[PDB]
């Protein structure tokens, strides 16, 4: 709650201020990214989903870029965290950054849980006429955007994982079943070169290199 | 023929705010795609004269709207800086209508343009940008000073080239392959729209500042082929008819002109008492009809 | 060619569905690009999933189709023995025979 | 032999509380 | 013709 | 089940239809019996039918429904002529019941209510 | 008392071409029987001297209850095809078929599998009655079995009325043809007032290029009903 | 006669009120700083729902740019907006025969 | 979402249920905007005597009361 | 030179766009089809 206030609540907009930054030395700097890289060091397995599911609750309810990609900063220094973490091995880097570039992981904001009643059946009878329109807001109504909007910044996140995991050695070949894990990300990098999105096909183009190493 | 002439024909109502854009069906004459500067776009049916659709596209203006060539999508570019996937067929049951994709930006997009035949489309911003349809990023970026493009638009003719204007009134025409611009002309002011001849590739009208509209050729920029010179307020929009020999234009006073290409004076002049600041005009495909988008709603 | 025959193409077309019939005077009469026009939505989707015809249902097609209703008698004047204000009668009471599952005896 | 792990049953369920 | 759309020239 | 008891109510429906079939007894306001529920179909003072799918013979009260269409006017089946009985204030079972239109009467929103679930029956 | 079997009675023409005036002790309205010696639904029949007439109740139907009630025109008259939306049992689609006579035609579309055994056991007797038993809703999937009408008569009784209305007007109804509409109130809107649903009902016509030309109410016999006729793409 | 009516009653207006707006209504209200919605509920402590014709919007068309925001106010979505196929645009004319 | 509204409609609209004004299925301010005068009326004691049957005419029940 | 020929034509006409020729056209689906396509080719 402290540190999400600081990055994309009204303090935020205090940073700029030059008025405020004479006068005040904390306000200079932004220090809630770096205590994100201290997060995701030591954080549990479990509780990683409630690191990230208020993230993906603001880039829903966004149409600015400047937020998206304030929380495209915020996810990277999780991860940075969560390579150099413990409990976070071999197997569950590759089980978590499968979730995420597949989009299977689960993580259930509050629109997917309640969604909207069905508009009425027009064989039915309607509702009754005692109702109150609603009041319009001053300056126009909310536009209507797509449901997989700035949902590419997860699936970058999950390749930003697997990318760094292989290069400083974290994933290898010998022990366990890491070459069972390995070989179905092949056909999963595959299908992201078709995507639209052009940092998730150099993500994957990335990652490419060095599993055609193994 | 003085007693037969009677032009009005309809008017369609339905925005709660000014009308801003215009965009023609490619496959079908009777729909016509319409946008306000509340936000909203509105799809419209010709031979009912009746509304078939309303989807709340933006928060802002609506600049621009475009019809990708086959006919089953639209583009659209609003004040909050995205740029919107539609498709033609109106959702199913009483569904919310959804974008195909939305594109976040940086800048405010100004217009949007599509390719005649190979599906890609051009906004002009701060910056003329070639998109692709299937990538989120701009494949190419064309720029020569430091300006607010106003329009862009695509040749029917020679597919690849491209028509702009800016604001510090000047003209600029460009090259899809070789992905540079080819040639600048500036003006006495400000140009509000280009149009190209669709019969003749090498021939285009400005509408100008200056009461006055100027016709082209892009080999030999230094003259213009003609001038017309009916209007008596800034003229805002032009299009041709579709047989190449007639063209129409919206003022800022409330009336509308046909100026045959080879003439320097209108043809004729529409008005109405109810008719204020016509914004766009278009020239229907079968070169029967013209419809325009007034301030009044 | 009979009533058991027309019966059996009036079931298909309110399903929806493309009778052998309808689909051997389509391929055989229409060139191989092509607009066609149908007075259903579901049948135009069975027609373009069987052949490659492009299938309209709206804009000028349906005002063309009362042209057509209301002349018809005209347009098939001797093609057929038996007449069309008949064949409507006798159509109308085999459909709605085979609704009910009505028993004559 | 070499059988892949099969990603279509993990229920990710180690990931939340 | 009163009801077919007209299309710009192509090169032929 | 036979075809031919088609609006067959549920358990959460049933309920409240015999709950309102007491409450149209004690306001006076109920006919039992098919002969006396045909009378009211060709008076217009019916609100609906109730019948019972469990009678042995079913076309002793297959007649209904066929008025019923004429007037307008909803009608439901039940799966016991037992039960019914009892909520008919009867000591016998009954197959067929009307409540009937009262001016004025404190039962016209619950009427209504239940009017409105059997439409819902028939989509 | 009334009108006892064995009574001296007169019969007279209507102002509406095709309906009859009884005249005696007490009036009634009646119509000529295509198929003489028999009663539809049981009522009293009167034998002139080869030619008989029927007997037609307001309270078991709503044409009749709109005719005693002083509706300008009904636009059924012989020799005319009328398309019948919601014929139930056919008890007025009998006194229908007795208007339009052996030239005029009658649609009659009921979807109900238990009254359509009814119609057509009608249509048997009555040879310019085609039964039609299939929903209203969808007037594409019996195209083929309807021509154009002259004449639309919907007693469907149901919250989308007019979108039935209109979606059959488009396809059969020919360009200066009428249609009659009986409104039930309570049906399209009960927690509206009925003189609120009636305003709505008309300017929903208006909106499906339907032209409403007059209105009235059934009250003697029907609290809350009304029946509005109008014209369907005016000739200039 | 209506059977709407118990003599000069009408028991058929119900609380839910259909209000036929006026062209010059919309004007004084404008004049007197009134919102058009909010003062009739306070009139009236009831659902109104204002109705605006053909004839009427014509009217405040005709008027001009003197008169915008008036007719800015009239396209209001919570506004029923109602056809009209008169001869003539002469809106006392057109209330008069609704009423 | 303002408290006072909250706190004051639900106290409102209990209380209208309670004297049987409304109906438990309609607990919003708009149906307490939808009601009349004779809703008000049918809650006497004298017009409830008479719908019951205790009495058969209205009078008589105000005479019984 | 197709603008200068169109801007002298006397008319312009816009839009500017056998029995044998159908029989190719079929393709075979009645088992007496398959039979016959299948011993001549
Ligand atoms: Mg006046
Ligand atoms: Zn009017």
């Amino acid at each position: 709650e402290i540190f999400n206030h600081e990055l994309f609540g009204a303090v935020a907009e205090e940073k700029e201020v030059k008025q405020i930054l004479s006068k005040v030395m904390e306000a200079r700097r932004s220090k809630s990214y770096d205590s994100y890289e201290i997060l995701g060091k030591f954080v549990g397995k479990d509780q990683v989903t409630k690191l990230i599911l208020p993230l993906k609750e603001i880039l829903q309810n966004t149409t600015s870029l400047k937020l998206a990609r304030k929380v495209h900063e915020t996810l990277r220094r999780i991860t940075v965290g969560l390579i150099v973490n413990q409990e976070m091995t071999a197997e569950s880097i590759l089980l978590l950054s499968y979730g995420l570039i597949s989009e299977n992981l689960p993580l259930l904001t509050e629109k997917e849980k309640n969604p909207v009643a069905p508009a009425p059946d027009p064989r039915l009878p309607p509702q009754s006429c005692l109702l109150l329109p609603p009041t319009p807001v001053r300056g126009g109504q909310k536009a209507v955007v797509s449901r997989k909007t700035n949902m590419h910044i997860f699936i970058e996140s999950g390749l930003r994982l697997l990318h760094l995991s292989l290069k400083t050695s974290k994933i290898k070949s010998s022990g366990e079943c890491v070459l069972e894990m390995l070989d179905p990300f092949v056909s999963l990098l595959i299908d992201c070169l078709g995507s639209m999105d052009v940092k998730v096909i150099t993500g994957a183009l990335q990652c490419l290199i060095w599993v055609l190493r193994f | 023929e003085r007693v037969f002439a009677k032009p009005f024909l309809a008017s369609l109502d339905g925005h709660r705010d000014g009308v801003n854009c215009l965009a023609k069906h490619p496959e079908k004459l009777a729909t016509v795609l319409s946008g306000a500067c509340d936000g909203e776009v509105r799809i419209w049916n010709l031979t009912q004269r009746n509304c078939i659709r309303t989807i709340q596209a933006h928060e802002g203006f609506v600049r621009g709207i475009c019809t990708r060539f086959c006919g089953t999508s639209f583009f659209t570019v609003g004040d909050d800086k995205t740029v919107k996937q539609w498709k033609m067929d109106g959702p199913g049951y009483g569904d919310e209508e959804e974008p195909l994709h939305t594109i976040l930006g940086k800048t405010v997009y100004t217009g949007i343009d599509h390719h005649w035949k190979e599906a890609v489309f051009a906004t002009c911003g701060q910056q003329v940008d070639i998109w692709d349809e299937q990538r989120t990023n701009p494949i190419c970026s064309m720029t020569w000073g430091f300006d607010s493009i106003s329009s862009v638009k695509f040749n029917p003719i020679e597919t690849f080239l491209l028509g702009s204007c800016a604001s510090d009134r000047n003209i600029v025409l460009y090259d899809m392959r070789q992905a540079t611009p080819l040639k600048k002309v500036i003006l006495d002011m400000r140009t509000n729209t280009i149009c190209w001849n669709p019969m003749e590739a090498f021939i285009f009208t400005a509408a100008n500042e200056d009461y006055n509209l100027y016709t082209f050729d892009m080999r030999a920029l230094d003259t213009p082929v003609m001038v017309h010179m009916d209007h008596v307020s800034a003229v805002l929009d032009v299009d041709y008819s579709p047989t190449g020999k007639e063209f129409v234009s919206a003022s800022f006073d409330k009336s509308i002109r046909i100026f045959p290409v080879d003439k320097s004076r209108s043809r004729e002049v529409y008005h109405t008492k109810r008719m204020q600041h016509v914004i766009c005009v278009k020239w229907t495909s079968d070169s029967k009809y013209i419809m325009c988008g007034s301030d009044e709603m | 060619a009979s009533s058991q025959v027309a019966l059996e193409n009036a079931n298909a077309v309110s399903e929806g569905v493309v009778h052998e019939d309808l689909r051997l005077l389509l391929e055989t009469h229409l060139p191989s690009k092509v607009l066609l026009g149908v007075g259903d939505p579901k049948i135009g989707a069975a027609i373009q999933e069987e052949l490659g015809y492009n299938c309209q249902t709206g804009g000028v097609i349906a005002e063309i189709l009362r042209g057509v209703r209301l002349h018809f008698h005209n347009l098939v004047k001797g093609l057929t023995d038996l007449s069309a204000c008949k064949a409507q009668l006798g159509l109308g009471h085999s459909y709605s025979r085979a609704k009910v599952k009505f028993n004559v005896n | 032999e070499f059988t892949p792990y099969d990603y279509s049953q993990s229920d990710f369920k180690a990931f939340a509380g | 013709k009163p009801g077919h759309i007209i299309n710009p020239i192509k090169a032929e | 089940v036979n075809p031919k008891a088609y609006p067959l109510a549920d358990a959460h429906l049933t309920k409240k239809l015999l709950d309102l079939v007491q409450q149209s007894c004690n306001y006076k306001q109920l006919r039992k019996g098919a002969n006396e529920a045909t009378k009211t179909l060709n008076r217009g003072i019916s609100e609906f039918i109730v019948m019972a799918a469990d009678a042995e013979p079913l076309e002793i009260i297959l007649h209904l429904p066929l008025l019923c269409e004429d007037k307008n006017v909803p009608y439901v089946f039940v799966r016991s002529k037992q039960a019914l009985g009892r909520a008919c204030g009867v000591s016998r079972p009954v197959i067929a019941c009307s409540v009937t239109i009262k001016e004025g009467s404190q039962l016209k929103q619950q009427i209504q209510s239940i009017q409105q679930s059997i439409e819902r029956l028939l989509v | 008392r009334g009108n006892q079997s064995g009574k001296n009675v007169m019969v007279e023409p209507h102002r509406h071409e095709g309906v009859f005036i009884c005249r005696g002790k007490e009036d009634a309205l009646v119509t000529k029987n295509l198929v003489p010696g028999e009663s539809v639904y049981g009522e009293k029949r009167v034998s002139i001297s080869k030619i008989e007439y029927r007997a037609w109740n307001p309270f078991r139907s709503k044409l009749a209850a709109a005719i005693l009630g002083g509706v300008d025109q009904i636009h059924i008259k012989p020799g005319a095809k009328v398309l019948y939306l919601g014929a139930a049992s056919g008890t007025t689609v009998s006194h229908v078929s007795d208007i339009v006579g052996p030239d005029g035609l009658v649609y009659a579309v009921e979807f109900s599998h238990r009254s359509g055994r009814d119609l057509i056991n009608l249509a048997k007797k009555r040879t310019n009655i085609i039964p039609v038993i299939e929903d209203a809703r969808h007037p594409h999937k019996y195209r083929m079995l309807i021509a154009m009408v002259d004449v639309i008569f919907a007693d469907v009784a149901q919250p989308d009325q007019t979108r039935i209305v209109a979606l059959n007007a488009h396809t059969f109804l020919r360009n200066g043809g009428h249609f009659v509409i009986s409104i039930k109130a309570n049906c399209i809107d009960s927690t509206a007032s009925a003189e609120a649903v009636f305003a709505s009902e008309v300017k929903k016509m208006q909106q499906e290029n339907m032209k409403p030309q007059e209105q009235l109410t059934l009250e003697p016999y029907e609290r809350d009903h009304a029946v509005v006729v109008g014209v369907y793409r005016p000739p200039p | 006669h209506p059977s709407c009516l118990f003599f000069q009653y009408n028991t058929q207006l119900g609380p839910p009120y259909h209000i036929l707006v006026d062209t010059n209504f919309i004007n004084f209200s404008i004049k007197a700083k009134l919102d058009l919605v909010q003062s009739m509920m306070d009139c009236l402590y009831a659902k109104c729902i204002p109705c605006i014709t053909d004839c009427v919007m014509a009217e405040i068309e005709k008027l001009g740019q003197k008169y915008r925001v008036a007719l800015r106010i009239a396209k209001d979505p919570r506004f029923e907006r109602l056809p009209c196929t008169h001869k003539g645009t002469y809106a006392d004319d057109c209330l008069v025969q609704r009423v | 979402k303002d408290p006072r509204r909250l706190f004051e409609g639900n106290a409102l609209l209990r209380r209208l249920v309670r004297i049987g004004v409304l109906d438990e299925g309609k607990m919003k301010l708009d149906y307490i905007l939808g009601l009349k005068i004779e809703d008000f009326l049918e809650r006497r004691l004298q017009t409830q005597v008479f719908k019951l049957g205790l009495a058969k005419s209205i009078h008589h029940a105000r005479v019984l009361i | 030179p197709v603008v200068l020929k169109n801007r002298q034509a006397e008319q312009l006409v816009f839009p500017l766009e056998p029995i044998e020729h159908v029989l190719s056209g079929w393709k075979a689906r009645t088992p007496l089809e398959q039979e016959i396509f299948n011993l001549l080719h």
